[PDB]
């Protein structure tokens, strides 16, 4: 009394354009990301010897996103060939190790910066140069610590394995076989609520209570602007909430709370890869926020260029 | 490297199976996927077990 | 139930060519992956290439890359492999096998269930 | 990769035990095949995966594996059971069919 | 910007006194008011410091102990009670800002007392 | 606290001439040192911030410089109303230290 049905889902009909179009916005996202982290982090370090007190956190996240950016080459050549790897294990395992500990710096120090602002105002206003420099440091060494320990198990269980069948060569991860739902969900939980559920939270309430602060003293307000601070907010999300609604989805689907069909396949396929694309303006966008738009930045830039 | 199935079940009884679904993909190969009444869930077979091969074997040779 | 009969076999001078059809009735055909092997005179089986119906995932044996392919016909539910250049050493009975290949985490399926009733290939020249 | 396949051959009666083997030079995950041909006949497989018995064959057949070595025994040998037995591995793209051992029956 | 101060009057040996410093035109509480002196002919020398939005508060090795400054943001004040006064503690203290500037939050400066106010003498006889 | 020797106590520079003034720290401050100027019996005023960023009002006359722990002002032309005394302070610990002063008074 069992029915024994068959479906055969054939081959990707258009997915050649998808990837050929995500390869060429990787090109910009890689040239441009790369030349805006390189001037943050020249000007961070020249500006000491006029007396600026540059700040740690600035000089962290320009040299974090350049450390993602660089890893973009070799994810467009691992995407051109539809989606294989002629390289070797270790390459793979150390690709994966630099862009992962790199990418969650990135996102730690946002947050940590997000908390020093309103910090600047309302603690450390009596506090000396030196003493809070120090907090500064301590900070910035927890922080990479944090993100190092988070990336290290993902990567010990990377490995290159050749298609049996298909004598085609990827790099992804292998369990144990014992218990591989309990390691994919919970990883995935980590990567949402260490990525987009904590950091989101404390970047909203702590730029809503810097905005408050700012509106409610006179000098503040005539200097600082609130759309700014607005601006900070929405762009984390626009950046990175479709992706992780995205890779909620493939759970759901592989968790099978989802009716599998072919065209849940071709619709999963692409919003992950077009939500991957978008997900890394991150890089290219944090200079343009945090830095060039500071007028003593630009003032600074300007005299050292000249 | 992506196919409909990412891991198997290996604790499933022929009297808690109401509709069998063979998949061929082009990246895993064959694939099952049983529909267990008792929760009407859907959950991916271990083609490991005895009863299962054979009888998805004579759904396909017939 | 499940039929494979192979034809196509017979003498074959030096350098020639050659093409074996292995045609199939009694199964999904498109569900299937077909292998051929061969059988040395005297000697031991020695597996020569595979296909995979319905998507030609082919693969081949050291000895016969480059020298040998494989082609399957969906519609026909037959499965030819040509043969050329055969040098004296292919000389064998060609036996025509199908598997399921189940997925498994590491590895696929790959027991050779039904088999032909082989062909001869004889690679001689002489009168 | 380099499946030895020992012994040659085996000199047994009907009833008294009969045991072949296979070590794999390279590691298979469990992915083994035992098949035996009649001397003008096809192969008929007898066991897959490691120790899966096909759905035919007799219960005499089993199949074994330790790290990688895979031991075929067939428990009280029959008249019918006397013929070529070869070892087979599908962990690889290419598979190795190993050198066959045929066991003969004893006499004097 | 305009800070005015309030007290001095000369006291008596082992007294005490309260000096208040009063704000108008910025928030007190995104800036730290500091109290500095000047002794009858002689140079700047530093008092205290206080932050009005939390109460972190330093003073001088040599007063510490003996003076205490609290501040009260609803009316944009700062208060510096001075208490065991000695001889040497005559001078004239003035309060002064070191402003803080948010839209120069990741590229700032070591800002410096800009705004300062006409301070009182304060006489220990 | 943290030592700040300035030199020197007095400056007999003429009208329109050039006047330098030095104050070494003990311990390193990285570029937290201000120079104030202060009349006779008026509220100082703050004339540099930072190492070197001139106050946003006074003339260009005054510039700040640092060597190390070694920092300097310079008025280029010591126009009439710069008569008055001159006080190096630093910030990066507390408690503040400022200098001695720097009477300038004309030839
Ligand atoms: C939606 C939450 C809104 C909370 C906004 C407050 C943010 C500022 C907190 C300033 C703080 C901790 C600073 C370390 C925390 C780092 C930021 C945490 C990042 C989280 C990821 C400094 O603590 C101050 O407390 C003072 C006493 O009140 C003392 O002076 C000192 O202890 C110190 O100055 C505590 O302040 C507060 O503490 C609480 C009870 O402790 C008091 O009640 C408050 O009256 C206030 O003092
Ligand atoms: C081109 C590309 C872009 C990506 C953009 C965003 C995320 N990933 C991308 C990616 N891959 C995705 C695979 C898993 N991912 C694991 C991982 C590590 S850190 C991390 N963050 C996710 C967000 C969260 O907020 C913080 C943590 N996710 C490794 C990297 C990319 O490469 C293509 C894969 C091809 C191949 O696999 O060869
Ligand atoms: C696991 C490895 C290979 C991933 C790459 C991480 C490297 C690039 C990280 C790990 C520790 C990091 C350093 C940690 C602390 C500081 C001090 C800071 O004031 C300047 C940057 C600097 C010097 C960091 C540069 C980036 C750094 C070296
Ligand atoms: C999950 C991740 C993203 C959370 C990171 C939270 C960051 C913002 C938290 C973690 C520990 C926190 C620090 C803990 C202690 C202090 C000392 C205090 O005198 C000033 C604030 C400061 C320096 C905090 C700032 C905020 C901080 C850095
Ligand atoms: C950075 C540090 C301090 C926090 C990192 C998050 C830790 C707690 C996360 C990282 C990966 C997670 C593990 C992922 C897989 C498994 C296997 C499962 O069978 C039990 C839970 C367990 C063991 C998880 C527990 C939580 C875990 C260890
Ligand atoms: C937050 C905003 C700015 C996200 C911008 C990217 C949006 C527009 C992207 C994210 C994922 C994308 C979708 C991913 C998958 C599919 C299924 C396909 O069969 C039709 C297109 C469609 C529906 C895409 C349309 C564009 C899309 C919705
Ligand atoms: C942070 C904001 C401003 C980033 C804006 C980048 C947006 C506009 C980029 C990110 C990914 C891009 C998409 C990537 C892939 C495709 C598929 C193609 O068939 C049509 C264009 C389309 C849909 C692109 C349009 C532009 C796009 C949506
Ligand atoms: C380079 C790309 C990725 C940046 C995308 C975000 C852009 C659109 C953001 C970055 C900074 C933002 C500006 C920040 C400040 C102001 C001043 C306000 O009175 C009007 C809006 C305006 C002019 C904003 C417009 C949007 C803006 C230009």
């Amino acid at each position: 009394c069992i029915v024994v049905d068959t479906v055969m889902c054939p081959n990707m009909p258009n997915k050649s354009v998808l990837l050929y179009t995500l390869s060429f916005i990787y090109i910009f996202i890689f040239v441009i990301g790369m030349i805006a982290n390189s001037v943050v982090v020249w000007v961070n370090i020249q500006a000491k010897t006029t007396g600026y007190d540059t700040h740690c956190y600035i000089l962290n996240l320009a040299i974090a996103d350049l450390w993602v950016v660089l890893t973009i080459p070799v994810w467009v050549v691992s995407l051109v060939q539809h989606n294989q790897w002629p390289m070797g294990e270790l390459t793979c395992k150390v690709t994966h190790l630099i862009f992962s500990i790199n990418l969650f710096g990135s996102i730690f120090f946002l947050t940590c910066m997000s908390v020093d602002r309103y910090l600047s105002i309302t603690y450390f206003t009596n506090t000396p140069s030196s003493r809070k420099k120090m907090v500064r440091r301590v900070v910035c060494i927890l922080v990479w610590l944090l993100a190092f320990c988070v990336s290290l198990p993902d990567t010990y269980y990377l490995k290159t394995v050749t298609s049996a069948s298909n004598n085609e060569t990827y790099c992804r991860s292998f369990y144990p076989e014992h218990s591989i739902k309990e390691w994919l969900i919970g990883m995935e939980l980590v990567s949402v609520v260490l990525g987009f559920a904590v950091p989101f939270s404390i970047i909203a309430v702590f730029y809503f209570l810097l905005a408050r602060a700012i509106s409610a003293s006179s000098d503040q307000e005539k200097h600082s602007s609130r759309k700014i601070i607005f601006s900070y907010v929405v762009v984390f999300l626009v950046c990175w909430l479709p992706y992780h609604v995205a890779v909620l989805l493939d759970i759901f689907s592989i968790l099978h709370y989802i009716p599998f069909t072919c065209r849940l396949e071709h619709a999963l396929f692409t919003a992950l890869h077009v939500t991957q694309c978008l997900s890394l303006v991150h890089c290219c966008v944090n200079p343009v926020l945090y830095s060039f738009i500071n007028r003593n930045y630009r003032y600074e830039l300007m005299k050292a260029f000249i | 490297y992506r196919c409909p199935c990412r891991f198997f079940e290996s604790h499933v009884a022929r009297a808690n199976v109401k509709h069998l679904k063979i998949l061929n993909t082009p990246n895993c190969a064959l694939q099952i996927v049983a529909r267990l009444k008792n929760n009407n869930r859907q959950v991916c077979i271990d083609p490991k077990l005895k009863w299962i091969q054979e009888y998805l074997e004579k759904a396909l040779n017939k | 139930e499940v039929q494979l009969v192979e034809s196509g076999g017979g003498l074959v001078q030096p350098g020639g060519s050659l093409r074996l059809s292995c045609a199939a009735s009694g199964f999904n055909f498109s569900y299937s992956s077909i292998h051929w092997v061969r059988q040395a005179p005297g000697k031991g089986l020695e597996w020569v290439a595979y296909i995979y119906s319905s998507y030609g995932y082919t693969s081949y044996a050291d000895s016969v890359k480059g020298r040998f392919t494989i082609s399957a016909d969906t519609s026909k539910n037959t499965a030819y492999l040509q043969m050329n250049s055969l040098r004296a050493e292919d000389t064998a009975v060609y036996y025509c096998a199908r598997v399921y290949p189940w997925w498994y985490y590491k590895y696929y399926h790959g027991a050779l269930d039904y088999w032909g009733q082989g062909t001869l290939v004889t690679v001689s020249s002489a009168s | 990769i380099q499946m030895t396949q020992s012994p040659s051959s085996l000199s047994a009666s009907v009833g008294d035990r009969v045991t072949i083997t296979c070590r794999a030079s390279q590691s298979v995950s469990s992915a083994v095949a035992w098949y035996q041909q009649k001397p003008g006949k096809a192969p008929k497989l007898l066991i897959y995966s490691a120790s899966s018995l096909y759905s035919g064959v007799p219960s005499r057949f089993s199949g074994s594996r330790s790290g990688t070595d895979f031991t075929l025994t067939i428990s009280s040998l029959q008249p019918e059971d006397f013929a070529t037995y070869y070892c087979q591995q599908y962990y690889y793209p290419l598979f190795t069919f190993g050198q066959g051992t045929k066991v003969e029956i004893k006499r004097t």
